[PDB]
């Protein structure tokens, strides 16, 4: 297997400002969005790939690993879907503004009573965004509500060994909950190491006209595999195995 | 049938993949983003400045036969980072094959 797709247009880069890609093990990125929100409307790998009728089914799916010594630490499958990496059935969600792979969530519910994006809100699924993030206010109840303490620019650390007496956190996504248990929504990081977790939540505002936005990145990709549907515009999650 | 990509995984902060550009494929690796449309590497004509490129896989067009020019100026800006280059056209393998 592997594809080729063809005359495909995309960016040299000569100037790339600050730290950001300094410190990233990859070289470049690979958009995946719609093609709404591309850079001179360069049409997107997929839809290059759609077009030129390389696959099956216009779908492609994303399992994350979740512990880093893992091998693989991932897989993203073109075309189709991998049942070897994810439990029971795929529900779907219809993708609201087709830009991002935007979702409507419900509402956040922190099992310790708080509950957030009452009323319901938007979230887009973004595999490039490591956490989840909210707005400001509302991650900042989030996190005192489960005992974080500030970082430093929305994000918020817990004492790993206080991982346990943490509440889960549900999402609710077309009527389901989505459960978090406090080892999926924190992460271990080190320098001098270990005993510093993450909360896995960052508090960022996105503003107007496109914002504000939940975004479900890799901790929640991580607990549910993931699925793309270009035929269909909508979203799929199934526990991953 | 489906084509799996294998991912790396760098912390649990970081998944990238390998793809190819050019004829023969230059390999790169890249995460997948479901949150951006464009498609980018470092150039190996990157300004000094571009000190990320420095450290990182960048592609010359010279040694890929499959390349047809575009020149046309590009700035994206990620709620993180910024870059700029010029837009080109070649072959994407996934894998790099
Ligand atoms: C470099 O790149 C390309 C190939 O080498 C060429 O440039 C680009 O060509 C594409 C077509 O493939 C143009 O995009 C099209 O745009 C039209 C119009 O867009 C409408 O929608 C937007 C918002 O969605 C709206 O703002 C506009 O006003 C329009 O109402 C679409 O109908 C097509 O589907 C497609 O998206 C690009 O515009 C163009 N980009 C640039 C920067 O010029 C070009 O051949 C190559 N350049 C050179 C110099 O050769
Ligand atoms: C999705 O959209 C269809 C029409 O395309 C609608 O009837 C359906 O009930 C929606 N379902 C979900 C799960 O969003």
């Amino acid at each position: 297997g592997g594809v080729k797709v063809e005359r495909q247009v995309f960016g040299e880069a000569t100037k790339q400002p600050g730290i950001t890609f300094i410190a990233a093990k990859f070289d470049g990125i690979l958009g995946m969005a719609y093609p709404r929100i591309s850079v001179n409307n360069v049409l997107p790998v997929f839809d290059n790939l759609m077009q030129q009728k390389l696959v099956d089914q216009n779908i492609f799916s994303f399992y994350l690993s979740r512990d880093p010594d893992a091998q693989p630490g991932g897989e993203l499958m073109l075309g189709g879907t991998d049942s070897k990496y994810y439990k029971g059935s795929l529900s779907y969600l219809n993708v609201t503004r087709k830009a991002y792979w935007q979702v409507h969530l419900d509402q956040v519910e922190v099992a310790s009573g708080l509950t957030l994006c009452k009323e319901g809100c938007e979230a887009i699924v973004d595999t490039g965004t490591s956490l989840m993030v909210g707005p400001v206010d509302e991650v900042r109840e989030l996190q005192k509500a489960i005992g974080a303490v500030p970082l430093i620019q929305g994000e918020y650390m817990i004492p790993c060994e206080k991982v346990s007496t943490l509440p889960a956190i549900t999402l609710k996504l077309g009527g389901k909950g989505y459960k978090l248990s406090p080892e999926d929504y924190t992460l271990k990081v080190s320098q001098a190491g270990k005993t510093l977790c993450l909360s896995g939540f960052m508090g960022m505002d996105i503003p107007p006209p496109s914002g504000p936005l939940w975004i479900l990145g890799d901790v929640f990709i991580g607990r549910y595999y993931t699925v793309f549907d270009r035929d269909n515009n909508r979203v799929g999650f199934a526990e991953a195995a | 049938g489906p084509i799996p990509e294998v991912l790396k995984n760098y912390m649990d902060a970081q998944y990238y993949g390998e793809i190819g550009i050019g004829t023969p494929p230059q390999c790169f690796t890249v995460v997948f983003d479901t949150g951006s449309s464009n498609l980018w590497v470092p150039s190996i004509h990157c300004k000094l400045l571009d000190i990320a490129c420095w450290i990182h896989h960048k592609y010359n067009s010279d040694k890929s036969s499959t390349y047809v020019k575009n020149g046309t100026s590009f700035d994206i800006h990620y709620g993180s980072g910024s870059l700029s280059g010029y837009l080109s056209q070649d072959t994407v393998s996934v894998p790099c094959q």
